[PDB]
């Protein structure tokens, strides 16, 4: 168990039962002494898991279009950056089949249907596989652990029916999630500072290293 | 809810409501019959 | 040892049952009323947290959530200000022509003829002229449309709801424990470097990107609607580089350390902007940058969790010498266990700060077009002086509360406190003496002057023409401040203010913004009057604090509490020995001192500063300049200041200033009404209530909660409250009517 | 309602029945087990006593320490017996200290 | 009076409030403000919800049928909103006075029965006539139940009543939507529906 900037305070409660437990907690946020709302350590682990999952999704998605803008018949009008698709209308917008406000309302409706139920699984573990849902309830029973619900839905292929299985896979999952979280933060501050897009930025750096980092501190805009 | 009904009948709240209603009533009367010095009816 | 978050879950449950049972907090009130006295006590002890219970944890939880409630209220008041500027105001027209439109953000409904209060404030609008100076702030902010005012009103409403929710949350769901509160090192590190450092850094940022360019465009003459929006200045940068070439290099200097290349918009000019009569914005941005750097560094002094830093206990224990014994050993234990000690220190400092704000904002006007708006300047100086005085008096109140309820040499012993307690007699003796001597040599000069002026002997007066008393040191210091830029401050161009001198005068719209203020015999007399009043107030408050526990007259005074009427008529009579009564007496003297301060400033500014200037350049002051020769007698204050300037308010009936004429008289009434409570006692009143109760009993209409006369202490408190309200409101109406009428 | 009361006393320990709306003293007055009182108004320490079990309503009690009602002592003449209680009598001085 | 313990719940996973047991029809356990935690409060508000639902259903019919067949050239009834003014054989104040007398009689009768059940049942002029329904808010008798359709024994009456209360909730909401659409827009509701149907992805409220 390699340690990064550990301490005799962090190393007390960070025993090792968690994946990627590196004893790194220089601020002491997991300390179970005075725990209240949204500072409880289980919720912090669940939150890291969800942030990392969404980060893997979003970090692969925010770069995919402008990569396929260069290879194939993919039409360039549908090859935008991640900041000039409608995310920041003062930086570029599009005309989809809906308004971008009706889009917001409808996407919020669908995600409300999803996330209220995921929470209600967190709060009273095993609630959702009891009330009628047009079917769709026999698969939303749960597994006692919020972040790893299992079922016929969230595990079709049946990966990891033992303990070494699950521990090794969980480690790889949280590590990739951390990497993608870092990557998304880099996306944000790169796409502000140089203001061109991460793929274009990488391709403008792979040629020459003359303008790697400190060059862009002139911050054109 | 019953506790709220009781609380709403405590002295300061009851007087506040009573006088706000009275004020609305006199204000509207004077907005309809302005500048009255006498009883001009009978 | 280490620093961490520590919280309890669900300490108290949200319920209505305690609303319906009045006085749940105190066991005595909970029992219910027999007499009307109950109803008064219920309100007097409502926020006396450390008296409802003994547990320090509970008191601190209550204090934290009460602070959240106060912040929610302040946000709601800000929301109202911005909404009224957006909806019922003439701000846009004033933005078009600031030196002709007088600001107004309140209109009234036409109900009983009161629409006469909607006066002609210019710009096609009729309402009430405001004096809070909000238009000046909104112009210095860059705000140019009412949509931005709407937006800020909505944001403030959101923030108020957020504060209220956090207040509920930290008391009922996640309540921090005592060890969290008692960590002062991390708290100071955050407030120094996080609240004040990051705050002024962020604000310097906003001034560099919004206020500076929009004000450059506005002062260039551009129509306030054809100016670009602020965010354009951020998207397109050539707009910025047109006004400030330095924005082309764009943070390369800040790293290449050639900060010289920013001299474009970070200057050190000093003096006023001769176009708007305010400080250079390029000076204010640079100022805020420097202040942010200073605070961000200062927020790294105290040790929290990584060894490096300073232990407050170590600093205090290190300081001691042969005159003070062991001093400062034992103050960390005290300043972390009593809320009243903290409150006293904090109130003292905040009151002094408010007074300093008053002086600095008149003398170096920060906002554009504020210096020539005379009503706003008078209002701001006066308001802030009153606030400062009140807070300083509260400081004494809570020092006395600490001395009665918390000081304890058996478990928390400090040496310096003990030694001051052991020579309080000499302390109070010398302060008493110096106040008597100071009162003879300042007011006595006025009495000498009045008597020499009435006896036809003006050559025997104390004045600039007969017997001069020139404040040599004040003249010497402002002469040093005049020669400063270039000699002891080579980096400055003009000096800090125009009151120092140098022969520089700033005008705006044919009005006088600033010019050198002359010091003479009258200035000498007024300042010694001020020293006298402050010394007397100090004597009363410090006597109240030092003798809060015991005296040669009553040797166990701490056992009677902090607020008690007396200890009976024996020993000669012992009315008003408590420390509460000393606070009660000090309020009158604070009123006296602040009133004289605001009268001195109001007469002096009109007489030698404010006025109108002609194209040929001949300044005509509002009053003729009669402060130098009429301020030195009392008759000149009664005649040339009160009688001559009350004309505006006693002639406002029929105009839009008639509300001030009504409030003048109402305030006189409330003041005279308080004397009844101040001059009498409750025995007479209870005996009169006896007969009135008989009359009610005769008709089976007598109440079951037996009516009593007020308490002795309540009588005193009602008296001082109405006295202060009456007096301050009288001066409020007088000032506002007078200043609004002439200009 | 009318819970049974128990009073240790130098005379012994005796029980009497008596409704909760009453003060203990007049109820020991009913059956006739003599107790020491001076004031009958809750403003002295002659009717003082402490408790063995349960606890007694001390709403209309005054002239007591902000503790005398949290560590055992009670004045019998201003006290409502909310429960089947077991109390002490002649307890002024070990209260007087 | 059949305390269905595991009924459908508006918020799955909740635990319903203690006063909402399962007896009342159309029960789903929704009272997050706790406005029905006292039995007398609950029965009064049951009457209020019921009568509101029946009024709303009458109103929803009277708008949405005449409008849907006014767009189509069936009838020529003016806008339900603007139909307040288009004047009839008299004016409106007298029309209101006669409506007032007439309906206020009936509402006073319903009042009496709400505060004292079954104490106004029969007719004074003709005592033989008698309302046949034995519950408050479900009058029955020949006038309000000549078809006998209503009076039966539970599992039959309970379902019919739940169906009533759900139709009524939807009708309250429906007329509320008619109001707010025609105040936001200056249109008719069927026009709103047709426009939104011809361009759903764009003809929403977010058109201003
Ligand atoms: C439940 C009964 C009822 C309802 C919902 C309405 C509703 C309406 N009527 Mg009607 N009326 C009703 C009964 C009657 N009206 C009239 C006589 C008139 C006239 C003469 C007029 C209306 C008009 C109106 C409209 C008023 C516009 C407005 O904003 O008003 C105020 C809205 C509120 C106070 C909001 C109430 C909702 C609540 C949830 C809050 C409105 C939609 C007016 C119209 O057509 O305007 C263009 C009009 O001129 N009504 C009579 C007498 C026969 C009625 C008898 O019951
Ligand atoms: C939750 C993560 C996430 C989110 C919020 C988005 C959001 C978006 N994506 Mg994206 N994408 C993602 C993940 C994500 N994507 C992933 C994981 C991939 C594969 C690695 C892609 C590959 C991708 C491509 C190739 C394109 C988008 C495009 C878009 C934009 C319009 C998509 C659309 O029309 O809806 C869906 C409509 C349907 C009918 C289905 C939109 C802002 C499109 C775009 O705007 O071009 C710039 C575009 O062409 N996405
Ligand atoms: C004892 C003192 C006193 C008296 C006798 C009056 C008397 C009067 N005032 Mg006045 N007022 C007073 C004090 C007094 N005021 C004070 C102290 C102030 C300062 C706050 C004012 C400020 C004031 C204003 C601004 C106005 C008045 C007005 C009036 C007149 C109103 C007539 C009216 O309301 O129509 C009739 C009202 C009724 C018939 C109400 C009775 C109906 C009941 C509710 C229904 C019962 C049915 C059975 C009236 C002659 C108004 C006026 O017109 O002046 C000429 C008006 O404009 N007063
Ligand atoms: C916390 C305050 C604050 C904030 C939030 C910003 C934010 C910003 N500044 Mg900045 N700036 C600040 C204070 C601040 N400044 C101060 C105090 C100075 C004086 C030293 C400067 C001097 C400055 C320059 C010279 C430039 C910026 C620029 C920028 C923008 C570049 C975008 C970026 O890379 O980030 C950005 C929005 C750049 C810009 O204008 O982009 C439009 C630019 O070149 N700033
Ligand atoms: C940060 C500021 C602050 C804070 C938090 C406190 C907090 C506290 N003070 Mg304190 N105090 C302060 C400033 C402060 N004070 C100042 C500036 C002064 C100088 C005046 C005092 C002087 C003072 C005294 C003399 C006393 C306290 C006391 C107390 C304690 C109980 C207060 C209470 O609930 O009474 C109840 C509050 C009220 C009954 C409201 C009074 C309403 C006023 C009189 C009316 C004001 C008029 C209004 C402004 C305008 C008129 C409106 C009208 C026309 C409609 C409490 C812990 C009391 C104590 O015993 O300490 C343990 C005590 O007696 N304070
Ligand atoms: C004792 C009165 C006095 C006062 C109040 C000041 C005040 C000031 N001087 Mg100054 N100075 C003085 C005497 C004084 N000086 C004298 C007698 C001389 C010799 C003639 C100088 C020569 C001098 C020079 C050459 C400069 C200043 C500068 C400054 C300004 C920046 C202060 C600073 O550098 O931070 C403090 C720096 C520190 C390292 C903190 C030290 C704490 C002190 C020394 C205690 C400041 C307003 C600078 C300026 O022009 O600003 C634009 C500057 O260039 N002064
Ligand atoms: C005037 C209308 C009205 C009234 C009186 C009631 C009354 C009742 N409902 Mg009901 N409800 C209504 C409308 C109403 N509802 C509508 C329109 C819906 C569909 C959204 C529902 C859906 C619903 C469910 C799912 C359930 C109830 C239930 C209940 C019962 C629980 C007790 C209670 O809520 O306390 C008393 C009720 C009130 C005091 C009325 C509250 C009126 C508030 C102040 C309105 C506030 C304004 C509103 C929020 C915004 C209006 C604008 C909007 C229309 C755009 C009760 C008898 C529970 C039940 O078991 O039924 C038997 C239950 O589970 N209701
Ligand atoms: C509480 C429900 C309610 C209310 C208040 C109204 C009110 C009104 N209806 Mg209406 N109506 C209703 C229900 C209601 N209706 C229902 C359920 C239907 C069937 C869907 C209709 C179908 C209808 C038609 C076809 C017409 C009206 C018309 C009218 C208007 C005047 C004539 C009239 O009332 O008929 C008279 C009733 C008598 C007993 C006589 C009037 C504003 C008429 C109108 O608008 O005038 C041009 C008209 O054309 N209504
Ligand atoms: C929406 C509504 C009520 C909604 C109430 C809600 C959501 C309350 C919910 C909750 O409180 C609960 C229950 C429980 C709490 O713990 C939680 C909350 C959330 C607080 C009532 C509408 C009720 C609406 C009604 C009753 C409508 C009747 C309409 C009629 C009669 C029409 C008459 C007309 O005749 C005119 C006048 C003119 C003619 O030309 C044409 C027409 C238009 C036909
Ligand atoms: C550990 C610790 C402890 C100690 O004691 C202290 C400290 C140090 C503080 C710490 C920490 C650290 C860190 C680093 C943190 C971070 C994190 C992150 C980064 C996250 C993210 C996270 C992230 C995330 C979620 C993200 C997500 C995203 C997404 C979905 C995206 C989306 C999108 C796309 C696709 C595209 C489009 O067009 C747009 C959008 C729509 C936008
Ligand atoms: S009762 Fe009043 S007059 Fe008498 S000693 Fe006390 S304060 Fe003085
Ligand atoms: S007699 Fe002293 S308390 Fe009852
Ligand atoms: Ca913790």
């Amino acid at each position: 168990r390699p340690l990064w900037f550990a301490s005799k305070q962090s190393l007390s409660y960070l025993d090792g039962s968690l994946p990627g437990d590196y004893g790194f907690d220089p601020l002491g946020l997991s300390d179970p002494e005075g725990t209240g709302g949204f500072i409880e350590p289980r919720w912090l682990a669940y939150g890291e898991v969800i942030n990392g999952r969404f980060a893997m999704l979003g970090a692969v998605g925010a770069i995919a279009p402008e990569y396929l803008g260069k290879v194939g018949l993919i039409p360039q009008e549908t090859a935008l950056a991640w900041f000039q698709t409608g995310v920041i209308p003062p930086a570029g917008t599009y005309n989809y089949w809906a308004d971008n406000y009706t889009l917001f309302v409808l996407e919020m409706a669908l995600m409300g249907f999803a996330e209220h139920r995921r929470f209600q699984d967190w709060a009273k573990p095993g609630s959702m596989g009891k009330q009628y849902f047009l079917g769709l309830e026999k698969g939303f029973g749960g597994s006692g652990n919020p972040a790893y619900p299992g079922g016929p839905f969230f595990n079709p292929l049946g990966f990891g029916k033992d303990e070494k299985s699950l521990k090794e896979l969980k480690l790889k999952e949280v590590k990739n999630g951390r990497l993608a979280m870092l990557a998304i933060l880099g996306y944000f501050i790169q796409g502000l500072v140089t203001g061109v897009g991460p793929y274009q930025n990488l391709l403008d750096h792979v040629a020459d290293p003359v303008n790697n980092n400190v060059l862009t501190s002139l911050k054109f805009h | 809810m019953r506790d709220l009904k009781t609380y709403l009948s405590v002295a300061p709240v009851a007087s506040t409501l009573w006088f706000a209603a009275l004020a609305g009533l006199l204000i509207e009367i004077n907005r309809f019959f302005p500048d009255a010095l006498t009883f001009p009816f009978f | 040892p280490e620093v961490k978050i520590l919280v309890d879950r669900d300490p108290i449950k949200t319920s209505f049952e305690q609303w319906a049972k009045p006085g749940h907090f105190s066991r005595t009130i909970a029992k219910g009323p027999d007499t009307t006295t109950w109803i008064w006590n219920l309100h007097a002890d409502a926020h006396d947290f450390d008296s409802h219970t003994s547990d320090l944890e509970e008191i601190s939880r209550k204090v934290f959530s009460a602070h959240f409630g106060q912040l929610s209220i302040i946000f709601l008041w800000l929301s109202g200000m911005y909404f009224h500027g957006a909806r019922f105001s003439n701000y846009e027209a004033w933005l078009n022509d600031p030196t002709h439109i007088r600001p107004s953000a309140q209109v009234v409904w036409p109900i009983v003829g009161q629409e006469i209060l909607n006066g002609d404030v210019g710009g096609g609008f009729r309402g009430i002229q405001i004096t809070s100076g909000f238009f000046q702030i909104w112009r210095a902010s860059g705000i140019t449309s009412e949509l931005q005012l709407y937006c800020t009103a909505i944001g403030a409403l959101v923030f108020a709801a957020l504060m209220l929710f956090a207040g509920w949350f930290h008391y009922h769901k996640a309540a921090p424990k005592l060890v969290w509160f008692q960590d002062v090192e991390s708290m100071l590190n955050h407030h120094l470097a996080g609240l004040l450092g990051l705050g002024s850094l962020s604000w310097a940022g906003h001034q560099v990107h919004v206020s500076l360019p929009i004000n450059q465009f506005l002062n260039a003459g551009v129509d306030p609607k054809e100016i670009p929006l602020p965010h354009e200045f951020i998207l397109n940068r050539d707009l910025l580089a047109q006004l400030y070439p330095s924005f082309a290099e764009g943070a390369t200097p800040f790293f290449t350390l050639n900060w010289s290349k920013y001299a474009d918009f970070l200057t050190f000019r000093g003096g006023l902007d001769p176009l708007t009569g305010g400080l250079w914005l390029t000076d204010i941005a640079h100022h805020h940058l420097a202040i942010a750097i200073l605070f961000l560094i200062a927020g790294h002094m105290y040790r929290t969790n990584w060894g490096i830093g300073h232990g407050i206990k170590d600093i205090l224990e290190a300081h001691k010498g042969p005159f003070t014994g062991q001093g400062h050993k034992g103050l960390y234990e005290i300043l972390t266990t009593s809320w009243h000690a903290q409150l006293s220190i904090n109130l003292a400092m905040l009151g002094s700060l408010t007074i300093i704000v008053a002086h600095h904002m008149y003398a170096m006007p920060p906002y554009p077009y504020l210096a020539t708006d005379y009503g706003t300047q008078l209002s701001l100086f006066t308001h802030h002086m009153w606030i400062g005085g009140f807070l300083i008096v509260g400081a004494a109140a809570h020092a006395a509360i600490f001395m009665v309820r918390d000081y304890d040499p058996t478990t928390r012993y400090n040496d310096l406190l003990d030694r001051v307690l052991r020579h309080r007699d000499a302390i109070i003796s010398h302060l008493n003496w110096v106040c008597i001597f100071l009162g003879f040599h300042s007011f006595g000069l006025y009495i000498h002057n009045d008597t020499m002026s009435a006896l036809g002997r003006p050559q025997d007066m104390f004045s600039d023409t007969a017997i001069q008393l020139q404040p040599v040191f004040a003249q010497w210091i402002q002469n040093t401040h005049a020669l400063a830029p270039g000699t002891t401050a080579p980096g400055a161009t003009t000096s800090t203010s125009l009151t120092w001198g140098g022969g520089d005068l700033v005008s705006v719209g044919g009005k006088v913004a600033l010019l050198p203020i002359p010091l003479g015999t009258a200035d000498f007399l007024v300042h010694h009057i001020h020293a006298f009043t402050i010394h007397v107030t100090v004597l009363i408050l410090l006597k109240g604090v030092l003798f809060a526990r015991s005296s040669r007259l009553i040797p166990d005074k701490a056992n009677l509490g902090f607020r008690f009427p007396c200890d009976g008529p024996g020993r000669g009579g012992t009315c008003q020995v408590s420390a509460w009564d000393h606070v009660f007496l000090g309020l009158f003297w604070m009123y006296n001192a602040i009133s004289v301060v605001i009268f001195h400033f109001s007469w002096k500014m009109q007489s030698d500063v404010w006025g109108s200037i002609n194209d040929q350049g001949v300044v005509t002051h509002i009053t003729g300049g009669n402060f130098a020769q009429s301020s030195i007698t009392i008759n000149g204050w009664l005649r040339d200041f009160l009688w001559a300037q009350a004309s505006q308010v006693i002639q406002s009936y029929g105009s839009s200033l008639s509300a001030y004429g009504l409030f003048f008289l109402g305030a006189h009434f409330v003041w005279a009404f308080s004397l009844m409570f101040l001059f009498s006692g409750r025995g007479y009143w209870q005996e009169l209530i006896e007969s009135i109760v008989w009359a009610h009993n005769k008709l089976k209409v007598a109440p079951a909660t037996q009516p009593r006369a007020l308490s002795i202490v309540q009588g005193r408190a009602v008296g001082v409250t109405h006295y202060l309200l009456g007096g301050i409101a009288t001066t409020w109406a007088f000032f506002l009517a007078r200043i609004i009428a002439v200009g | 309602a009318s819970y049974k009361v128990k009073l240790v006393t130098p005379d012994g320990t005796q029980e009497f029945e008596c409704p909760s709306d009453v003060y203990i003293l007049d109820h020991a007055e009913e059956v006739g087990i003599d107790l020491p009182y001076s004031c009958r108004a809750g403003s002295c320490s002659s009717c003082a006593g402490k408790v063995v079990g349960g606890e007694v309503d001390q709403s209309d009690g005054s002239f007591l320490d902000d503790e005398q009602i949290e560590a055992g002592f009670v004045l019998t003449c201003v006290a409502y017996p909310t429960s089947d209680v077991v109390i002490e009598t002649h307890k002024e001085e070990d209260l007087t200290a | 009076t059949v305390a269905e313990p595991d009924r459908p719940l508006w918020f799955p996973g909740s635990t319903p409030p203690p006063w909402l047991d399962g007896s009342l029809p159309g029960d789903f356990g929704f009272d997050p403000l706790g406005l029905g935690s006292d039995p007398e409060s609950l029965r009064w508000n049951v009457q209020a919800e019921l009568v509101h639902s029946r009024w709303a259903m009458l109103g929803a019919a009277g708008i949405f049928i005449p409008e849907f067949l006014t767009k189509l050239g069936i009838l020529n009834t003016p806008s339900w909103y603007t139909a307040g003014e288009q004047e009839y054989f008299t004016d409106t104040t007298t029309l209101f006075i006669v409506e007032l007398v007439f309906i206020g009689w009936a509402e006073g009768r319903r009042w009496a029965d709400i505060l004292n059940p079954g104490c106004v049942n029969t007719d004074p002029i003709f005592p033989n006539n008698k309302l046949t329904g034995t519950d408050v808010g479900y009058p029955g008798g020949l006038w309000f139940d000549p078809l006998g359709w209503g009076s039966a024994s539970p599992q039959k009456l309970k379902e019919l009543r739940t169906k009533e209360i759900k139709n009524g909730r939807l009708a309250m909401l429906a007329v509320m939507g008619a109001w707010f659409q025609h105040i936001y827009t200056g249109t008719g509701p069927i026009d709103n529906l047709f426009a939104h149907l011809a361009d759903p992805g764009h003809a929403t409220i977010f058109a201003a």
